[PDB]
RNA sequence: AAGCUAAGUUGAUAAUAAAUAAAUAUUGAAUACAUAUUAAAUAUGAAGUUGUUUUAAUAAGAUAAUUAAUCUGAUAAUUUU
RNA sequence: AGAGUAGAUAUUGUAAGCUAUGUUUGCCACCUCGAUGUCGACUCAACAUUUCCUCUUGGUUGUAAAAGCUAAGAAGGGUU
RNA sequence: AAAAAAUAAAAUAUUUAAAAUCAAAUAUAUAUAUAUUUGUUAAUAGAUAAUAUACGGAUCUUAAUAAUAAGAAUUAUUUA
RNA sequence: AGGUAAAUAAUCUAAAGGGAAACAGCCCAGAUUAAGAUAUAAAGUUCCUAAUAAAUAAUAAGUGAAAUAAAUAUUAAAAU
């Protein structure tokens, strides 16, 4: 290994904060998507925008992917997530079966919340 | 002195000491049991 | 009446504390030093001749160091100069040769225009000789040991064989054009250059040389010479310092 | 803790005082610190001697039954607790020395192995198998005396100093195993090997 | 418009005292603080192209704070160029040789920007192990501060 | 003969001391004991270290003179240490 | 484990285990493949310390002594 | 021997875990029903080559007294 | 193995910019020409070097502070 890819094995505090923020943003996006759908469905039934926003009973999304994203068991929120799953991917060939998320290529775009139950 | 990584006390008369940032095992009975952690 | 001045509170209200003494101070260095307890005298190496011991019969080569107008010009002290030393002056010189400033200096110190001046550093204030006095060969005792400083014979631009005792290359068996050119310098590649202090041809001699623990064979105030056992660095008429041996008593 | 809690008995002749130092010094560890402020003294019949001690420690002198106690401001602080047991023990040792006096008998074992007072008590010459002469000067406070040539006695008010001196004396020739042979401080023993 | 006026006072080299006995900062933090002053970053008239930093007189430098076991561990290196001449001195040894002021100076040097003005900036730092120093008389002072200081002390300082 | 040489002559291995590595200790709690401290105190100990010693480089400092019927240098001449 | 009289750890240490190293035999073709310094000698060494001797020191029924054995510190000097 | 008692400072271990259990929280019916999520070790030694120490460098672990004033610049989890 | 044989994705190749000390391929991000006020990305905010202040733990070893070295020993810490 003569070429030096000087990437540290762990993240800085600032990196971790940025990661957390990014995670929070994707959750927010999902929430917005569900909310807009609900609003649209209220409008279709025949309420005003404000009335729809007020509504006690929020409509859950019917499409599959959205419904999965809504579930925390499948796609957890940043507040829900463990410290470890925010900053460590599962890597079967690593010692500890764990690897920094920053070592994943395009980790800033690519999402990866859920690790295996005991790894 | 047996200078080694592993430093276990052999007999009851052995006693462990922590000096100079090194674990020593001295012994009051058997002088062969003198060890030092690196 | 008083002049205008302002002073900072930070510098006024600063609690007074003396600085700790440092190794690279003069006074510490002086304390460390291995020095003789007595002054010396400047001499000229007049030549060399045999000394026969009349009891035993043993012959020893002795250098004849002449002592002429040797005089304590002034001396230096720890409080002013940082060390204790006696500025000795040797011989007599013309007006013509000596600088106006030097002549004035000699007049102030009340000595004749001098042929060679040199310091002789000592341990204590007790070792200092009163200034103006004349130092004669009887200063030293016969049989005592002395250190001897002088500038060696100039050898000119010398080769590595004469400088450093390099073996050189072979005389025969194919050797071409480098019989004496000691080879292999600055290793190769690993250093990438000639590492400092690589023994190379250069100028040799004409440098100072202390010779320690030389025995004073003979002293006589009549002929104005100190006999000294063995060799002394430099040519004839070269100036030679002489002080008690620090190593030998 | 268990040592420091033990109260010290004093006889009327001896006085255990305490007072602040002229210029207190601070011992600085990596994380923790320790400011030496107070200075305990144990004055008595045979002599007087002192212990420089931290600020957190302080005495508790009782008039009744001749007892005095020692306590620290925080026993749950580890360093303080460690100091407490030390200091109490030290002042007990001092008390013992001033009232009774500490002793250290050195018995020399070997053919021509013996001690001698050379400089009228001020230098213990020791001859223990060496061409060169061996020995060392007695410190201040220590008084040495030789009932026999082969049995020296060191005596002093400070338990630390006397026993250090004894150890130094021994160090010229500690007991060999093959023949029980050398310098034995107090009740010192050695398991003798089989000759063969 | 803002720049136009008499700029002589802005570019004036002031003299800044720091009694190390009083200052509670550790060595490195103190050195870093000094470095800024030496550069002239504290003053708004600063420009990278122009050296415009003040003098800093450090005093009672023997009482400088050093954390951990750096006083007996921390090694200062040196090398001429000839191999086998790496000179490694521990902090305490360096102090014994020169002083605590030398140590501070080294820190300050390392803090400073690596260019032609660095040496000048380093020179402006004036460090002293104890209290007494020649620059006593030239530290910045004000008339409003004079009431705090007792009467004869000022006179003694002036005499000195 | 000189010179230069080494086959020759002479000198020298640079003390003392400072802190130390390994190692050997004293008092001593935390931790009834015990433990040389990876607690506070207290000791020793190396062809190593710091020094010392020597050589060279520098030039803080010092004494001395200051417009020259003789100031300090330099060119020039005669040479050599 | 097994030697080592009697005892695994005085000294010995299998097979396996975990590392280090970056000296060698490889392996790779990534360098130029206008790098002989063509691999050995001589001249000259410099450097490391993973210490051969020399200095300090622990153990060594396997240190009585002397030889040693073994280990620690140690690269100052020296090593045909 | 030696206990204001346990509530907590005994030993002998196993252990190094939020699966389980427990606590905290989300989600559904909701006067607390289920399901999902989150919560369980530290330091030293081991340590190891060759031009030169090399966290990029300086340097960073804070201390009442006492400055307008310092107090990680390391690691773990977070805030603005 | 900077290996080799394909598969897949991206970049490079043919991509200037910011980050990763330096840096073909990694992390960001795509130069039409300016300009430089407003958001920022990746990455950072004691100094060098643009830019910060906090909480709460834990570390004392300079461990560490952008290139995480192991079986094992020791000392601790929780828990059962």
């Amino acid at each position: 290994g003569g070429l030096l890819w000087k990437i540290p094995w762990r993240m800085s505090t600032h990196q971790k904060t940025r990661q957390r923020e990014r995670l929070r943003n994707v959750d927010q996006v999902i929430k917005q998507l569900t909310l807009g759908l609900h609003v649209q469905r209220c409008q279709d039934k025949g309420l005003t925008y404000q009335e729809a926003m007020e509504s006690k009973k929020k409509y859950k999304p019917r499409s599959k992917s959205l419904r999965l994203l809504n579930k925390p068991s499948v796609f957890p929120k940043e507040n829900q997530m463990s410290s470890k799953d925010k900053y460590w991917t599962f890597d079967k060939k690593a010692v500890g079966y764990r690897k920094g998320i920053h070592k994943v290529p395009k980790w800033t775009k690519i999402s990866i919340r859920k690790a295996p139950k005991f790894f | 002195f047996k200078v080694r990584t592993s430093v276990k006390k052999f007999c009851s008369d052995c006693y462990l000491v922590r000096r100079k940032g090194r674990v020593y095992i001295y012994c009051k009975s058997n002088k062969k049991h003198k060890q030092r952690q690196g | 009446s008083t002049r205008p001045f302002l002073v900072a509170p930070s510098i006024a209200n600063s609690i007074t504390t003396e600085a700790p003494a440092i190794n690279h101070s003069p006074e510490l260095a002086n304390a460390r030093k291995w020095l003789p307890k007595r002054c010396g005298l400047i001499t000229r190496k007049k030549g060399m001749m045999p000394y026969f011991d009349k009891s035993t019969g043993e012959r020893s080569a002795a250098t004849i160091l002449e002592v002429n107008n040797v005089e304590v010009i002034m001396h230096r002290t720890s409080e002013v100069n940082g060390y204790f030393a006696c500025q000795v002056g040797y011989g007599s010189r013309h007006l013509s040769k000596v600088s106006r400033q030097m002549l004035g200096h000699f007049a102030s110190k009340v000595v004749n225009p001098k042929e060679h001046v040199a310091e002789f550093r000592v341990k204590d204030e007790k070792g200092l000789i009163p200034p103006g006095t004349l130092l004669k060969p009887s200063f030293f005792k016969e049989g005592q040991y002395v250190d001897v400083r002088s500038v060696s014979k100039g050898k000119g631009f010398t080769g590595v064989m004469k400088r450093y005792g390099f073996k050189g290359l072979r005389a025969s068996h194919g050797t071409s054009i480098m019989h004496r050119h000691g080879g292999s310098y600055g290793q190769n590649q690993d250093p990438g250059r000639v590492l400092p202090g690589r023994k190379m041809p250069g100028h040799m001699g004409n440098e100072h040389v202390t010779i320690q623990n030389v025995k004073v064979l003979k002293v006589d105030d009549e002929n104005n010479v100190i006999w000294v056992k063995g060799s002394v660095a430099g040519p004839k008429n070269s100036f030679v310092k002489i002080q008690d041996a620090i190593k030998k008593t | 803790s268990q040592v420091g809690s033990l109260p010290l008995y004093i006889s009327p002749e001896v006085q255990v005082s305490i007072n602040a130092l002229s210029m207190p010094r601070i011992i600085r560890k990596g994380r923790t610190s320790m400011n030496i402020s107070q200075n305990i003294t144990v004055k008595g019949p045979k002599g007087e001697l002192s212990v420089e001690v931290p600020d957190f420690l302080h005495l508790d002198k009782d008039e009744k039954h001749g007892k005095i106690n020692v306590t620290v401001q925080n026993s749950e602080d580890k360093h303080q607790r460690s100091m407490w047991g030390t200091v109490r023990s030290l002042i007990n040792n001092h008390i013992i020395g001033v009232t009774e006096g500490h002793l250290a008998v050195l018995r020399f074992v070997g053919t021509g192995y013996r001690a001698q007072l050379e400089n009228d008590g001020k230098f213990v010459n020791v001859k223990v198998g060496a061409s060169i002469k061996q020995g060392l000067d007695v410190p201040e406070g220590i008084v040495v005396k030789t009932p026999a040539p082969t049995s020296l006695i060191i005596e002093g008010c400070n338990k630390q100093q006397v026993l250090l001196f004894a150890a130094k004396l021994r160090k010229f020739h500690p007991p060999e195993p093959y023949k029980g042979k050398g310098i034995y401080v107090n009740d010192e023993t050695i398991k003798l090997k089989d000759k063969k | 418009s803002q720049k136009i006026g008499h700029s002589g006072l802005a570019f004036a080299r002031l003299w800044h005292h720091v009694d190390v006995a009083r200052d509670k900062r550790t060595l490195g933090r103190l050195a870093s603080a000094i470095a800024i002053t030496l550069i002239g970053r504290h003053k708004p008239v600063y420009h990278p192209s122009q050296d415009c930093g003040d003098y800093v007189v450090v005093t009672n430098c023997q009482k400088i704070r050093v954390t951990g076991k750096k006083f007996e561990q921390k090694t200062y290196w040196s090398h001429s160029g000839r191999p086998g001449q790496l000179k490694l001195q521990t902090m305490n040894k360096v102090v014994a040789d020169k002083g605590f002021g030398e140590i501070l100076k080294k820190a300050v040097s390392g803090m400073l920007p690596k260019n032609k003005l660095r040496k000048q900036r380093l020179d402006r730092l004036k460090v002293f192990d104890g209290s007494e120093n020649p620059y006593k008389q030239n530290i910045t002072a004000f008339a409003h501060e004079q009431s705090s200081i007792p009467e004869p002390l000022k006179e003694s300082i002036f005499n000195q």
